[PDB]
């Protein structure tokens, strides 16, 4: 940890030097919240069968998306206010932020 | 092995398919998912959490990467200017490409099985995941080289790692003034903006930049704005043949529209002259994410909104209420309860029908089922995650741009004068662009100027 810098990490380490990490390259998100998980740890809701979430049944996702997000295409409402660029920059936006990866 | 199995094993976790699937007639079929890396790989101790592969910084990341081996490979070392690594195969009439990448089983090659074109390489690794995000990534490539090459004939002393780094710094600077200045503005609204983002007093070496784990699922509201169509326009901004209106299932991972169709000129005029889908609670998202997300490239068409809903089950987050109690807003318990906070009862009955409890319901459905904030694009709860979010990496950020001894007091004053169409103005032959705010300009001719009303960032302040 450099005790004078001009530039950026390409990591981000050194950014806080309390705690070099903070907004550091992969390291684990912080959280605001304490998880729930099905088992306490590490189960995801809707992992066990018959396993209910705090006394009702857990909803498919893809049922909720039908029931709730589906829609007829024919239908759309264009916003009056913005553009696509609008929505471009936050993917754009977002991909300097986070990527939560996966194995393979 | 997920991208092919339905069976429930680590590190699997699908989608079962409801009964009466619109799509999906075959129950014994699933929707593709893996769950995110663990921490912590296989513990009995620790409480699962997943991790960010990036800095969380507003830094452009996603142009200079955020690990040192893949950082290196993206710049030119056979030479001092200090250059990013351009295309060595195609040119966009001229300007510069993104380089491809080396990949295994390339996804970019399956979207036009005859062409030949593999994925672009980028300081973030979805660059070619839509044309219009390639074009992005590809205007700031430009704009780093351009700064880079406009800082050597100020300071031809300087060397390549000098004008890298200072390069680097603009571009940084400048996503987090168009981020700032003019994005966030237009997602929360007024009221939400002034209570979360109130004016820079100065970094503060106490507040934590990291991703909160919900802003990855919360910051997905973005799938609400999204378009089924990608629209490519010519140079007086009208339908350019071929393939003006073009689906979005057609376009992922189609590199191959930007090396043989227009380059990345007709894809940026379009993201500025067509407006962007506006969310409608019975009009939440379009069925090319819903019904055909990456139609082309696998097995089966994927449903990005329940994806959202498993990821935030899979990130072990909390309902609904419990970020409403976070967030310091009140936590409806009945159906007529929710369908005051809602203001739409029949949502209400709706969220209730799936969930039960309003406890229950995923914060990414949750979270867009909000009436939005006035001149927002987001209802409360999400002002609240996605506020206090920009509002941690801003005050956290020691080389936020506003900061003092990061700029000087003149290339501060001169930084002020970036906007994006400026941008494009400098970095591609597009003759006009956007009237300021580019974000809210979205009607041809009205909104529209040239290049010559915009005046370019002057370097002045940066020469010794
Ligand atoms: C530098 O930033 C620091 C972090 O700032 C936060 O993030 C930014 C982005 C903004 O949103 C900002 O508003 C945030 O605060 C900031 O330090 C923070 O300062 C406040 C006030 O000094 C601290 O809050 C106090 O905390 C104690 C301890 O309890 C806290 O933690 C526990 C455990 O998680 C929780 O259960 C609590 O909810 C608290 O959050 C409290 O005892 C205290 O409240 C009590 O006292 C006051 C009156 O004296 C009463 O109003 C209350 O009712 C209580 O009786 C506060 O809640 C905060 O913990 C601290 N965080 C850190 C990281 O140190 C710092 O001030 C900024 N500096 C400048 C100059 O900007
Ligand atoms: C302004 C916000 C925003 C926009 C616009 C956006 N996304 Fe997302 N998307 C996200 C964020 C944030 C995530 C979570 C990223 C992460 O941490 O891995 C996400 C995740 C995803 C994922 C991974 C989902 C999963 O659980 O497996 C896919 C696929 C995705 N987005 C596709 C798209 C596509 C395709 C587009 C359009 C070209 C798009 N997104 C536009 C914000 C957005
Ligand atoms: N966190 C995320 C994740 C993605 C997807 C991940 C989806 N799975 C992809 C991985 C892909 C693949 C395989 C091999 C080599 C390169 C890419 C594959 C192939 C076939 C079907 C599906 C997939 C994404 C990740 C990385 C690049 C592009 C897209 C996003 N796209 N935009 N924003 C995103 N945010
Ligand atoms: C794949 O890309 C090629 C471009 O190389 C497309 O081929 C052109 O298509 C038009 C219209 O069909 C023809 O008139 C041209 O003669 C073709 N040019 C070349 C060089 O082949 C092709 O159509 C694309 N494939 C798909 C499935 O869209
Ligand atoms: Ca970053
Ligand atoms: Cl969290
Ligand atoms: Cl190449």
């Amino acid at each position: 940890c450099p005790e004078q810098d001009k530039y950026r990490t390409i990591t981000g380490m050194c950014n806080n030097r309390r705690s070099p990490t903070l907004g550091a390259s992969n390291r684990a998100f912080v959280r605001w919240l304490p998880a729930e998980y099905e088992d306490g740890f590490s189960l995801p809701y809707g992992w066990t069968p018959g396993v209910k979430r705090n006394g009702f049944p857990v909803a498919l996702a893809r049922a909720v998306s039908n029931e709730i997000v589906r829609f007829p295409t024919d239908q759309l409402t264009p916003d009056q206010e913005r553009s696509l660029m609008f929505m471009q920059w936050g993917q754009l936006l977002d991909h300097d932020l986070d990527f939560t990866p996966e194995p393979a | 092995n997920c991208e092919t199995s339905c069976v429930q094993q680590p590190p699997c976790f699908p989608l079962k398919i409801p009964p009466n699937d619109p799509r999906i007639k075959n129950q014994a079929d699933c929707i593709p998912f893996f769950r995110s890396c663990p921490a912590c790989p296989g513990s009995n101790i620790t409480i699962r959490n997943q991790i960010n592969a990036l800095t969380s910084f507003v830094d452009a990341s996603m142009v200079y990467g955020s690990e040192e081996p893949l950082a290196r490979n993206l710049r030119n070392m056979s030479n001092q200017l200090g250059l990013l690594a351009v295309n060595q195969r195609f040119q966009d009439n001229g300007r510069a490409l993104l380089p491809f990448d080396n990949l295994h089983d390339d996804p970019c090659l399956l979207t036009n099985r005859s062409a030949r074109i593999p994925c672009f390489l980028a300081g973030d690794t979805r660059s070619s995941e839509m044309p219009e995000l390639t074009s992005m990534h590809t205007l700031l490539l430009r704009e780093h080289n351009r700064l880079a090459t406009e800082l050597k004939s100020l300071n031809p002393r300087w060397d390549g790692e000098r004008l890298y780094q200072e390069a680097r710094k603009i571009v940084g600077a400048m996503v987090q003034i168009i981020t700032y200045r003019d994005y966030l503005p237009l997602v929360l609204g007024p009221t939400a903006m002034r209570k979360y983002l109130p004016t820079y007093r100065s970094y503060n070496d106490s507040v934590d930049p990291r991703i909160a784990n919900v802003f990855t699922n919360a910051f997905r509201y973005g799938h609400t704005l999204i378009q089924p169509f990608m629209f490519r326009l010519d140079n007086r901004y009208q339908p350019m043949e071929p393939n003006p209106r073009v689906p979005l299932s057609r376009v992922f991972f189609a590199s191959w529209r930007v090396v043989l169709e227009g380059g990345i000129d007709p894809i940026l005029r379009g993201l500025m002259a067509t407006p962007a889908k506006l969310n409608r609670q019975n009009q939440i998202a379009v069925d090319e994410i819903r019904e055909r997300l990456f139609e082309q490239v696998m097995r089966i068409g994927l449903d990005l909104p329940a994806l959202n809903m498993q990821r935030s089950r899979d990130h072990g987050l909390p309902g609904y209420n419990a970020w409403r109690r976070f967030c310091g807003l009140p936590q409806p318990e009945t159906v007529g309860q929710l369908g005051t906070v809602l203001r739409n009862l029949k949502l209400a009955r709706k969220l209730m029908e799936q969930y039960g409890t309003p406890n229950n319901i995923d914060i990414w459905m949750g979270g867009v089922s909000e009436p939005l904030k006035r001149k927002g694009r987001v209802g409360p709860l999400l002002a609240c995650i996605i506020g206090t979010q920009f509002r941690k990496l801003r005050d956290g950020d020691r080389f936020w741009w506003e900061n003092e001894g990061v700029f000087s007091m003149q290339q501060r004053q001169a930084l002020a004068q970036i906007s994006l169409p400026r941008i494009i103005c400098d970095n591609t032959g597009i003759t006009t662009v956007s009237k300021n705010n580019i974000f809210m300009s979205n009607s041809y001719p009205r909104d529209f100027v040239n290049c010559s009303t915009l005046p370019a960032l002057n370097l002045a302040s940066w020469r010794e």
